[PDB]
């Protein structure tokens, strides 16, 4: 009954947070080239852009790139989304965090040079073995903790926690990708802006909102880990959102009395009654019966023996991801929308 | 069962963000 590991968590966060805001302040920018790297295969693709695995010539090494279009971002509303994303991914330093490595644009394109985790999207496995046992279950849902207690103490919200983004390396540890959507937030904020399925209440209603949503999601992605399914689905967007709101949630026969009184304290529709944002904020989480048997600083330290560990082939082998139809990356003899990404 | 209303609705593949 020794929690002055209390005490060293505070102190490593408080010296993370000095480290963030130096690399915070002085950002780096165009620490590459475009024809540095050899493209190889998409890796995954969206509608402003895609991501690819890559080659770094000089090195050897294999990176996923992720390829923004400008003209597409500016089109969606997005410029200031993508200047989150490449500002927070070079200041942040976390165990269970895909590692910005370059950054750089050119006339038509912005990209930004990341590890690449050959293990594939958690989503993948998920839904080829249909549910994760607790205990496997469990072992994800304390990196998640762990990496929102760190994002979180920096102001930072995340905002995209679903399986899709939620990468397996080949030690079965978490790395956290999609840094699309997060935001360093001191209070509230407003963009309506996530996946459906793990929407807050709090942004459905248009109200305004802060870190708390990203426990409720991790509510939905424990529930959906755990039951195969989602706690909150439907055909369309509009059902969904429906049953998200209402304050309503039914459970598996086969999920333990533990694991749903955790979820019904993350899935609390009024965010002051939610897990994760009361009076012992991230400790109500950490102290709560379901994760009992977790060893949060040998999970940190990366001592606990994953339950799964995606097959590996080799570096550079993409067969844990799907295959996407290829296009060529075209850049433009003219400069695009070089205002709206100046900071870039 | 909720496992085969999953299957039977469209949205058991990769989700996208809404964007904006
Ligand atoms: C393909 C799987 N993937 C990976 C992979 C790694 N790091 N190694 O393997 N795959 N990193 C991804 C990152 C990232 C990132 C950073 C960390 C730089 O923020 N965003 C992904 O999102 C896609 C899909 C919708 N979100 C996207 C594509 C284009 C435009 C907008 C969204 C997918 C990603």
């Amino acid at each position: 009954k020794k929690g002055s590991e209390q005490e060293s968590v505070k102190e490593f966060l408080a010296k993370a947070k000095e480290d963030f805001l130096k690399k915070w302040e002085n950002p780096a920018q165009n620490t590459a080239h475009l024809d540095q790297f050899e493209r190889i295969k998409t890796l995954g693709t969206g509608s402003f852009g895609r991501v690819m695995l890559v080659k770094h010539m000089e090195t050897g090494n294999h990176y996923a790139m992720k390829i923004l279009d400008k003209q597409k971002v500016v089109k969606l509303k997005q410029i200031e989304h993508t200047l989150n994303e490449k500002r927070i991914l070079q200041a942040v330093n976390f165990p269970f965090l895909v590692k910005l490595e370059f950054s750089f644009k050119d006339n038509s394109n912005l990209y930004m040079v990341m590890e690449y985790v050959p293990g594939g999207e958690m989503f993948s496995h998920l839904r080829r073995i249909g549910r994760f046992s607790e205990p496997h279950a469990r072992f994800y849902a304390a990196q998640i903790v762990l990496t929102f207690e760190y994002l979180h103490s920096l102001d930072l919200i995340y905002r995209d926690l679903k399986p899709e983004n939620l990468l397996i390396d080949q030690q079965g540890y978490i790395q956290v990708t999609d840094f699309g959507f997060a935001k360093r937030v001191k209070g509230r904020t407003w963009t309506l802006c996530g996946t459906p399925e793990y929407l807050a209440p709090e942004i459905i209603l248009s109200k305004g909102y802060n870190k708390a949503v990203d426990w409720w999601a991790l509510g939905v992605l424990i529930y959906e880990m755990a039951a195969g399914y989602p706690p909150f689905f439907a055909d369309q967007p509009i059902q969904i959102y429906e049953k998200i709101v209402s304050g309503k949630v039914r459970f598996p026969s086969h999920f333990s009395s533990d694991l749903k009184d955790l979820l019904r304290n993350l899935l609390q529709v009024d965010l002051t009654k939610r897990f994760g944002n009361l009076k012992n904020g991230v400790n109500d989480i950490k102290n709560h019966k379901w994760f009992a048997t977790t060893d949060w600083i040998a999970i940190y330290q990366r001592k606990v023996e994953a339950p799964f560990i995606p097959k590996f082939k080799g570096p550079g082998d993409t067969s844990n991801f799907d295959d996407y139809e290829e296009e060529e990356i075209r850049v433009s003899i003219n400069e695009k929308c070089g205002k709206e990404f100046s900071e870039f | 069962t909720t496992y085969a209303d999953f299957i039977a609705s469209g949205r058991t593949g990769r989700r996208n963000a809404i964007h904006d």
